């Protein structure tokens, strides 16, 4: 058994191979070394030190190339035979990491032994042109309301997460994750997202909360982890976005959904200005090194909704940004902005003031967004955007007497409000979202005092069921709401008002 | 019962771990440390001649 | 069972499964109490019919 295993295993060392190795170590110390030799090496090549450790040449110098460490520094040192991989660098990519959780060498942190991968694929690899790409038209589904509505999420589409530290920041998508459970334990493979959490720069306690939660809601079947925490070493770090992006691409590169989720990229930019700054590449804006630029928008571009041709793939990237201060004028967040589609602007004062999931509507875009709503959530949801950026309107000038006009606005704005928020780590179904917003929307929930709110909500949703979840079936499949759908949920919707 | 199994596989895989150890220094001991030099000589010499 | 190595649990409950597969008995058994209760509605139903409806073309 496990005598049988490593019995196979130390069968499986057999004999090395002559080939075109060796440089050595000298000037080492500071995670780059100045190796000796290596004549002819490939720009960005994987080499492996016998120090048992392996580093990227980066540096390809007349006469010497500096390797930079992949990997801790301790173990490497001076006149050390640093033996050449040969291959660039590439990480296995296949279906099998499909619920594995790996680190950023794609060991197994999961420790269920060797993944199953297809292949292997080099870690940069460039967008795809402007005739590989169509325009989105599928959405992806959070089952968060306002998450879908007010902010309107689509597949392929780099749509910025930003908002500020721990404010459960990892929940919002979670929760993503976790609705699109239902979707993704479908059987329709065009409503398959195979999902990908990057964490970076998380404690290792933090990332086996996580797993363990995903394991709870048995999701990690159709998700894959990727980990690169934050003890885990800098150029590690700085590659892990870019590996784990090639792992989402095979899945893309099958034709088939998929999206990836980057935590945190913010702590990609500190890595990537660490790994600058003892390369001693004089340091930009913020210190953060000038081609930090095109680090994340090398990065974010992979991520698309391709064309007809390549099978209409998506790799939907959700890349989460961590300002320091809320300062949304500061160089990397202005900067990531500016790559990304849309902006999810998370409302930290409002988080702290009970509005949980706080969504900042105002600092909220999706730039083609609105197009991937599915015509259900673009009628029931028409003009909600605007009637509480009347109700942002209303109570910026609340703050003495109200016209009763301005006055049934705030009435109803502020039930709204209310109406958004979800309970954390619990997301609602997409076809439940359909008929909440349809009351509010319809005025049904103009009446409703303040407190029973929370009540309507559960009450209003049984009793959907409950009298007819044939509507419910209905707006499942036609996933447009019909003139007699319409009117029919009018009459429901009214008659559980009236209880 | 499933866990604790995988587990104990583990916890076995380790146990041969140190065992794995033991043995390395044992090796390492023996004058096969220089007989096994012979070894790898020819070895390399088959090997070389084979490049 | 092919996976656990730790067995004869698997066979256990897969027994206790089995055997308490028919589960305790069905929850009809009222109908002649509910009878009862329908009896004595109707009394009061024919009650205010008759009365109402006397009533109506007074």
């Amino acid at each position: 058994e496990v005598s049988s295993i490593l019995e196979e295993r130390i069968k499986g060392v057999s004999d090395e191979a002559n080939l075109n190795e060796t440089g050595r170590v000298l000037a080492v110390g500071d995670g780059i070394a100045r190796v000796f030799g290596l004549n002819n090496i490939q720009a960005e090549e994987l080499v492996e030190f016998s120090s048992g450790v392996k580093g990227m040449a980066l540096n390809l110098e007349p006469g010497q190339v500096g390797i930079v460490l992949f990997g801790s520094d301790r173990l490497v040192k001076e006149g050390e035979l640093v033996k050449r991989t040969g291959n660039i660098v590439d990480v296995p990519v296949g279906p099998g990491l499909l619920g594995r959780v790996v680190d950023a060498l794609g060991n197994p942190i999961d420790g269920k032994g060797p993944i199953d991968a297809a292949g292997r694929s080099r870690a940069q690899v460039k967008a795809p042109g402007i005739l590989p790409r169509r325009s989105v038209h599928e959405p992806v589904q959070t089952g968060l309301k306002a998450v879908d509505a007010l902010v309107p999420i689509g597949r392929g589409q780099r749509e910025l997460i930003i908002g500020d530290r721990q404010t459960g920041k990892t929940a919002v998508a979670l929760d993503t994750i976790l609705n699109q459970k239902r979707w993704n334990n479908g059987s329709d493979e065009s409503k398959k997202l195979y999902c990908v959490y990057v964490a970076v720069g998380q404690k290792r306690s933090t990332v086996a909360q996580l797993v363990q939660t995903l394991e709870q809601h048995d999701a990690m079947k159709y998700s894959i982890i990727v980990a690169a925490t934050a003890s885990e070493a800098a150029p590690l770090q700085y590659l892990a976005p870019f590996t784990a992006a090639s792992i989402g691409e095979w899945f893309r590169d099958n034709g088939k959904h998929a999206l990836i989720v980057y935590d945190d990229l913010s702590k990609q930019a500190v890595a990537y200005r660490q790994l600058s700054l003892l390369l001693r590449r004089p340091p930009g804006r913020e210190a953060y090194p000038g081609d930090v630029f095109y680090l994340h928008s090398r990065l974010l571009e992979r991520a698309a909704k391709l064309s007809e041709k390549e099978g209409s793939g998506s790799l939907t990237a959700l890349p989460v940004i961590e300002t320091q201060g809320g300062d949304v004028s500061a160089y990397i967040p202005t900067n990531v902005i500016s790559i990304t589609d849309g902006q999810i602007f998370l409302e930290a004062e409002l988080f702290y003031k009970g509005i949980r999931p706080a969504i900042n509507v105002g600092l909220s875009v999706s730039r083609v967004g609105s197009a991937a709503q599915v015509k259900a959530l673009k009628q029931v949801a028409g003009s909600l955007k605007l009637f509480l950026a009347q109700y942002r309107e209303v109570a910026a000038f609340a703050q003495s007497d109200l016209d009763a006009s301005t006055k049934q606005t705030l009435v109803r704005g502020e039930r709204l409000t209310q109406l958004l928020k979800q309970n954390q780590y619990s997301p609602l179904a997409t076809e439940e979202q359909v008929p909440l917003i349809y009351a509010g929307v319809n005025g049904h929930l103009d009446g409703i005092e303040l407190s029973r709110i929370g009540e309507f909500e559960s009450s209003f949703l049984s009793y959907l069921k409950s009298n007819h979840n044939e509507l419910l079936t209905e707006i499942r499949e036609k996933g447009e709401l019909s003139k007699e759908l319409l009117a029919s949920l009018k009459s429901a919707t009214e008659s559980f008002v009236a209880t | 019962w499933v866990r604790y199994e995988a587990s104990l596989r583990q916890l076995e895989q380790r146990q041969l771990a140190k065992s794995v150890i033991s043995r390395v220094q044992s090796e390492l001991g023996n004058p096969k440390f220089q007989e096994k030099v012979l070894q790898q000589s020819i070895s390399e010499i088959e090997q070389l001649l084979s490049k | 069972r092919s996976v656990l190595k730790n067995t004869s649990v698997i066979d256990k409950i897969e027994s206790y499964v089995k055997q308490y597969k028919p589960v305790k008995i069905d929850a009809s058994k009222q109908l002649q109490v509910i009878e009862s209760f329908e009896k004595h509605a109707m009394t009061n139903a024919k009650e205010t019919e008759s009365l109402v409806s006397k009533e109506l073309k007074d």
